[PDB]
C-alpha cells in the first residue's frame, strides 16, 4: 500500500502471508550465516607462522598475508578482490568480516606448513617440511629417497609452478564468473521486484502513488484490489524463487566444506 | 501537480532548457526544479527501517536492549527530541549510553574493549552478552580464539608418549509426517453449488493428490533405504 | 532528464533507409499521422506552412509565416484564391478568427516536424542529431492536408519501437531502430 | 518493547536472543505547494472600467 | 536440554504449518462473510457466484502454497535421508579414512541408536596425548652409504639414536632389518654418521 | 479437522529396535565380516 | 478415505476395502441403516471383519 489506511485496513482481510513471507526471509538470512560457519569455521587455536621463512627452499610468499599493506591479504587474495564487482527493501549484513575469514585462512595455512596433518587428528607436532614432503612421497607408492634425491628440482619445480596462477587469474577475468553470476540474478530479482510497481492489473493508474492518494470515486475497493493481488502474487514468485536459490546455495556449501574437510587436513586417495 | 514526500537538498545535475524532472533507472522521481526559482532540487526519501530487541531472559532479569537497523543515531536523537518517531516507547531517553555500529545505531548498551566469545549475534562482528561488570548488559567485538605458535625448526619433531578414548555423537533426521488433504470439504464442505462452481477450474485437486501422494510413498522408502540393509537377525549369545 | 542510460521508447517515427521524396527548389500533400520536413538553403525564399482539411474558408484552418527574426502563427478561415506565394498574396478573406500567437525572436541544415494529437499541435526543429521541443497550441482542429509556400524532403512517421542512449549530461546521443535487420 | 516481543511471540516468557517486532518511521511535519511565477490574468478593465 | 532441537523442529514446523492452514479458513478475500458456514448456508441471491469465487480462489491458493511448501521441505528431507543412510553405510559396517566424516580423530568404530523420526550414531575415535620433543634425522651412513628407515622415524635422545613409529614412543636398535640402502653419503642434505647393527 | 488426515507409518518402533538390535549383534560378533559377505 | 486391493485383474475380481482411520462399529451401524455416503454395499454378506 504505502503511507495508505483504507488499502491497510483491507489488506488486513487476507490473513498472514506477511508472516509467512518474513519467517522465510529469516530463515534464509540465518542459514547464509551457518553455510559460512561450517565452512571456514573448522579450527580452534591461531597458530602463527615463525619469524624465520626457510622451509627448505620451498617459497609461500604468494599464498602467506602481507602486512605491509593495511588488508591482511595475500598477494592473490588482493588479484581475487579487485576482480569481482527503497521502498519496504534492506540488505542485513553479514555477520563476519572479510578479515576474520583471512585470519581463519592464515591459521589453516599455518598450521598446514607447520604440523602437517597431525593438527587435523589430534595435538599439532612440529615437523620440518622435507620429511613431511617425503612421507607424502611414501604415500603414494614412491619410495622416499626420491625425494632426498631432487628436492631441489621438486622445489624449483614448485616455485615455478605457484607463479603461473597468478598470470593465469591476470589474463582471464572470466575465471570467476561462477561468483559473479549470483550477485547479478539477485540484482536482477531486485530490480525486476521494484519495477513491477509501475504496473496496472486492470484498473486506471499503474503506480501506487497515482490512485491511492488522489482515488476521485468512493467505491474503489474493486481497483484497489486488483493491484493488492499483483503484488502478493510478485512477492510469492519472488520468495519461492529466492528459497529454490537458497537451498541450491547449501547444497554447494556443504560440497564445499566436504571438499575442505577431506583435501585441507589430510591426504585423500579417492580419484 | 507531482506529489510526494521526501527530503529537498540542492544537487548538481545539469538540466536542459525544456527539461522539467529527471528519473532514474527504476523510472522513480529523484529530482524536480523551482517553477520561481529554475534551480536543480534532488529527492530522497526520508528514513526508515526495522527494529530488533535483544533480551538476556525473562527468567533471569527485565532488562532490554533495541536496535535500529541501518540509520544514523543522529536523525534518531533528532526525531526523539521531536514527534516525527513513529513508535510511541521512548523509554530511554534518558540513557546516555548510545553507541554506533555499522549495522545500526544500539541503545541500552555500554561498550567496552575487551574481546569474548561471541554470545548473542548482532552483526559485523559485534555481539552482546549479559555480565555482572551491578549486572548489565555489554557490546564487545568477537575473539576468534586463543593464539598458538609452534616450535618449527629443521631437526625437531614431537612424539606422543600416551593415549586416550573419545566417544562423540551425531543426530540426523530421516523422514516426517505423512498428511493428506480431501481438497472438496475444505474448500466447500457440504454444499452443491460450491461443488457445481469448482468443477469448472480443471483438476488442481488431481495434481495435489498427486504430489502428497508421492511425498507419502516417498517417506516410506526413505525409513526402508536407511534401516534395511541386512538381510538375517542376528542375536547375541 | 535521463543520465547514462538506455531506454526503449515506442512511438511515431521515422523508418531508417525509407523513400524520402525530393522536390526542387506546388500540389497539395496529405498529413499521415506526421510530416517530415527539412531543407538547407542559405536565405530561403520558401517561408510558411499551410494546414487543414478543406482549405476553401469554409472551415477553420491553420497558417503559419516564418521571418529573419520571430516567428507568427495566426490560425483562422483564410481563402486562397489559386496559390499561395510570398498578406494579400495568400489570403484573401478571413471570418471568425479564433487564435493567434507570436515565438520569441533569436553546414546549414534546417529540420522540421509536424505533429497532431488529442488536441495539441506541436513541432519541432534543430538548425546546424535530436530536435528540441519548440512550440505546443492547444487548437483542437481537425488537421488532414498538407501545403507549402515559397529543396525540400517530405516523410511520413509510422510507428516503430526505438533505443536511445542518454551521455553524462542529459543528450541523445545515438539510437538503433529495432526492425530491418 | 519487552510487551511488544511478548505479543510477537505469544507468550509470556521468553528466551534469550534477538527478535524483530516492528519497523520505524520519521513523519512529515508540513506541506508545501510550488505554482509558476506569475500568473496571466482576464482583462475584465476592458469591460467594466468601460 | 538442547540436544536434539533438530528432531523437533521439524514437528514443530508441521504442525505450524496445519495450524496456519486450519486457521485461514477464518478470513473474507472481499467478501460479505469469513467463514464457509456463514454464507455458504445463508446467502440468498443466486447471483452470490462471484462472491463465493474469492472464498474459492483464495483456499485453492493457499492449498497450492501449502503444498509448494512441503515439497520444498521433501526435498530436503531426502537429501538428509541419503546423507544419514551414506553415513551409516561407511561408517558401521567397515572402518574408513576419510577425516571427520565418522568423528573427530582417528575412526575405530560406530554403533548406531534409533530414535523417533532420526538416528544417533556413537562413534570411537583415537586421539594421541602427552608429547615431547626429541631430534630428528633424514639418514645415517656407517660404511659410506646411505640408509633410510623401513617404517618409522630416526629419534634422538641427545646421546644415543633409535628408530620409532610416528604414533607411539617405543625406541628400539638401529638393525639391517629395519633399513635399506640407497645411493650414496655425499647426496643427502642433513645426514649424520652412526653404526649399523648387524646380527 | 476440514478434509485433514494424518497417515500411520508402515514400519512401527519395534521393528526398528529389532534391525537396530541385529545390527549391534552382527558388529559385535563378526565385525566386519558380515558387511561384506 | 477409501482404499481398494487388488491381486490383478489378469488373476482374479476379488478386491477388498479399506477404511482409512474409523471403528468398524460406526461403519455397521451406518451399513445396517442408510446414511453411507457409498451406495455400494455388496461385501455387507461378507462376515471377515478385521
Amino acid at each position: 500500500c504505502g503511507d495508505s489506511t483504507e488499502c491497510s485496513n483491507l489488506l488486513l482481510q487476507y490473513g498472514s502471508f506477511c508472516t509467512q513471507l518474513k519467517r522465510a526471509l529469516t530463515g534464509i538470512a540465518v542459514e547464509q550465516d551457518k553455510n559460512t560457519q561450517e565452512v571456514f569455521a573448522q579450527v580452534k587455536q591461531i597458530y602463527k607462522t615463525p619469524p624465520i621463512k626457510y622451509f627448505g627452499g620451498f617459497n609461500f610468499s604468494q599464498i602467506l598475508p602481507d602486512p605491509s599493506k593495511p588488508s591482511k591479504r595475500s598477494p592473490i587474495e588482493d588479484l581475487l578482490f579487485n576482480k569481482v564487482t527503497f521502498n519496504g527493501l534492506t540488505v542485513l549484513p553479514p555477520l563476519l568480516t572479510d578479515e576474520m575469514i583471512a585470519q581463519y585462512t592464515s591459521a589453516l595455512l599455518a598450521g598446514t606448513i607447520t604440523s602437517g596433518w597431525t593438527f587435523g587428528a589430534g595435538p599439532a607436532l612440529q615437523i620440518p617440511f622435507p620429511m613431511q614432503m617425503a612421507y607424502r612421497f611414501n604415500g603414494i607408492g614412491v619410495t622416499q629417497n626420491v625425494l632426498y634425491e631432487n628436492q631441489k628440482l621438486i622445489a624449483n619445480q614448485f616455485n615455478s609452478a605457484i607463479g603461473k596462477i597468478q598470470d593465469s587469474l591476470f589474463s582471464t577475468p572470466s575465471a570467476l564468473g561462477k561468483l559473479q553470476d549470483v550477485v547479478n540474478h539477485n540484482a536482477q530479482a531486485l530490480n525486476t521486484l521494484v519495477k513491477q510497481l509501475s504496473s496496472k492489473f486492470g484498473a486506471i493508474s499503474s503506480v501506487l502513488n497515482d490512485i491511492l492518494s488522489r482515488l476521485d470515486p468512493p467505491e474503489a475497493e474493486v481497483q484497489i484490489d486488483r493491484l493488492i493481488t499483483g503484488r502478493l502474487q510478485s512477492l510469492q514468485t519472488y520468495v519461492t524463487q529466492q528459497l529454490i536459490r537458497a537451498a541450491e546455495i547449501r547444497a554447494s556449501a556443504n560440497l564445499a566444506a566436504t571438499k575442505m574437510s577431506e583435501c585441507v587436513l589430510g591426504q585423500s586417495k579417492r580419484v | 501537480g507531482l506529489t510526494g514526500t521526501g527530503v529537498l537538498t540542492k544537487s548538481n545535475k545539469k538540466f536542459l532548457p525544456f527539461q522539467q524532472f529527471g528519473r532514474d533507472i527504476v523510472d522513480t522521481t529523484d529530482a524536480v526544479r523551482d517553477p520561481q526559482t529554475l534551480e536543480i532540487l534532488d529527492i530522497t526519501p526520508c528514513s526508515f527501517g526495522g527494529v530488533s530487541v535483544i533480551t538476556p531472559g525473562t527468567n533471569t532479569s527485565n532488562q532490554v536492549a533495541v536496535l535500529y537497523q541501518g540509520v544514523n543515531c543522529t536523525e534518531v536523537s533528532v526525531a526523539i527530541h521531536a514527534d516525527q518517531l513513529t513508535p510511541t516507547w521512548r523509554v530511554y531517553s534518558t540513557g546516555s549510553n548510545v553507541f554506533q555500529t555499522r549495522a545500526g545505531c544500539l541503545i541500552g548498551a555500554e561498550y567496552v574493549n575487551n574481546s569474548y566469545e561471541c554470545d548473542i549475534p548482532i552483526g559485523a562482528g559485534v555481539c552482546a552478552s549479559y555480565q555482572t561488570q551491578s549486572q548489565s548488559i555489554i557490546a564487545y567485538t568477537m575473539s576468534l580464539g586463543a593464539e598458538n605458535s609452534v616450535a618449527y625448526s629443521n631437526n625437531s619433531i614431537a612424539i606422543p608418549t600416551n593415549f586416550t578414548i573419545s566417544v562423540t555423537t551425531e543426530i540426523l533426521p530421516v523422514s516426517m509426517t505423512k498428511t493428506s488433504v480431501d481438497c472438496t470439504m475444505y474448500i466447500c464442505g457440504d454444499s452443491t453449488e460450491c461443488s457445481n462452481l469448482l468443477l469448472q477450474y480443471g483438476s488442481f485437486c488431481t495434481q495435489l493428490k498427486r504430489a502428497l501422494t508421492g511425498i507419502a510413498v516417498e517417506q516410506d522408502k526413505n525409513t526402508q533405504e536407511v534401516f534395511a540393509q541386512v538381510k538375517q537377525i542376528y542375536k547375541t549369545p | 532528464f535521463r543520465s547514462s542510460v538506455l531506454h526503449l521508447t515506442q512511438d511515431l517515427f521515422l523508418p531508417f533507409f525509407s523513400n524520402v521524396t525530393w522536390f526542387h527548389a506546388n500540389p497539395v500533400l496529405p498529413f499521415n499521422d506526421g510530416v517530415y520536413f527539412a531543407s538547407t538553403e542559405k536565405s530561403n525564399i520558401i517561408r510558411g506552412w499551410i494546414f487543414g482539411t478543406t482549405l476553401d474558408s469554409k472551415t477553420q484552418s491553420l497558417l503559419i509565416v516564418n521571418n529573419a527574426t520571430n516567428f507568427v502563427i495566426k490560425v483562422c478561415e483564410f481563402q486562397f484564391c489559386n496559390d499561395p506565394f510570398l498578406e494579400s498574396g495568400v489570403y484573401s478573406s478571413a471570418n471568425n478568427c479564433t487564435f493567434e500567437y507570436v515565438s520569441q525572436p533569436f553546414k546549414n541544415l534546417r529540420e522540421f516536424v509536424f505533429k497532431n494529437i488529442d488536441g495539441y499541435f506541436k513541432i519541432y526543429s534543430k538548425h546546424t542529431s535530436a530536435l528540441e521541443p519548440l512550440v505546443d497550441l492547444p487548437i483542437g482542429i481537425n488537421i488532414t492536408r498538407f501545403q507549402t509556400l515559397l529543396d525540400y524532403y517530405v516523410g511520413y512517421l509510422q510507428p516503430r519501437t526505438f533505443l536511445l542512449k542518454y551521455n553524462e549530461n542529459g543528450t541523445i546521443t545515438d539510437a538503433v531502430d529495432c526492425a530491418l535487420d | 518493547p519487552l510487551s511488544e516481543t511478548k505479543c510477537t511471540l505469544k507468550s509470556f516468557t521468553v528466551e534469550k536472543g534477538i527478535y524483530q517486532t516492528s519497523n520505524f518511521r520519521v513523519q512529515p511535519t508540513e506541506s508545501i505547494v510550488r505554482f509558476p511565477n506569475v500568473t496571466n490574468l482576464c482583462p475584465f478593465h476592458e469591460v467594466f472600467n468601460a | 536440554p538442547s540436544a536434539l532441537g533438530k528432531l523437533q523442529d521439524v514437528v514443530n514446523h508441521n504442525a505450524q504449518a496445519l495450524n496456519t492452514l486450519v486457521k485461514q479458513l477464518s478470513s473474507k478475500f472481499g467478501a460479505i462473510s469469513s467463514v464457509l458456514n456463514d454464507i455458504l448456508s445463508r446467502l440468498d441471491p443466486p447471483e452470490a457466484e462471484v462472491q463465493i469465487d474469492r472464498l474459492i480462489t483464495g483456499r485453492l491458493q493457499s492449498l497450492q502454497t501449502y503444498v509448494t511448501q512441503q515439497l520444498i521441505r521433501a526435498a530436503e528431507i531426502r537429501a538428509s535421508a541419503n546423507l544419514a543412510a551414506t553415513k551409516m553405510s561407511e561408517c558401521v559396517l567397515g572402518q574408513s579414512k576419510r577425516v571427520d566424516f565418522c568423528g573427530k580423530g582417528y575412526h575405530l568404530m560406530s554403533f548406531p541408536q534409533s530414535a523417533p523420526h532420526g538416528v544417533v550414531f556413537l562413534h570411537v575415535t583415537y586421539v594421541p596425548a602427552q608429547e615431547k620433543n626429541f631430534t630428528t634425522a633424514p639418514a645415517i651412513c656407517h660404511d659410506g652409504k646411505a640408509h633410510f628407515p623401513r617404517e618409522g622415524v630416526f629419534v634422538s635422545n641427545g646421546t644415543h639414536w633409535f628408530v620409532t613409529q610416528r604414533n607411539f614412543y617405543e625406541p628400539q636398535i638401529i638393525t639391517t632389518d629395519n633399513t635399506f640402502v640407497s645411493g650414496n653419503c655425499d647426496v643427502v642434505i642433513g645426514i649424520v654418521n652412526n653404526t649399523v647393527y648387524d646380527p
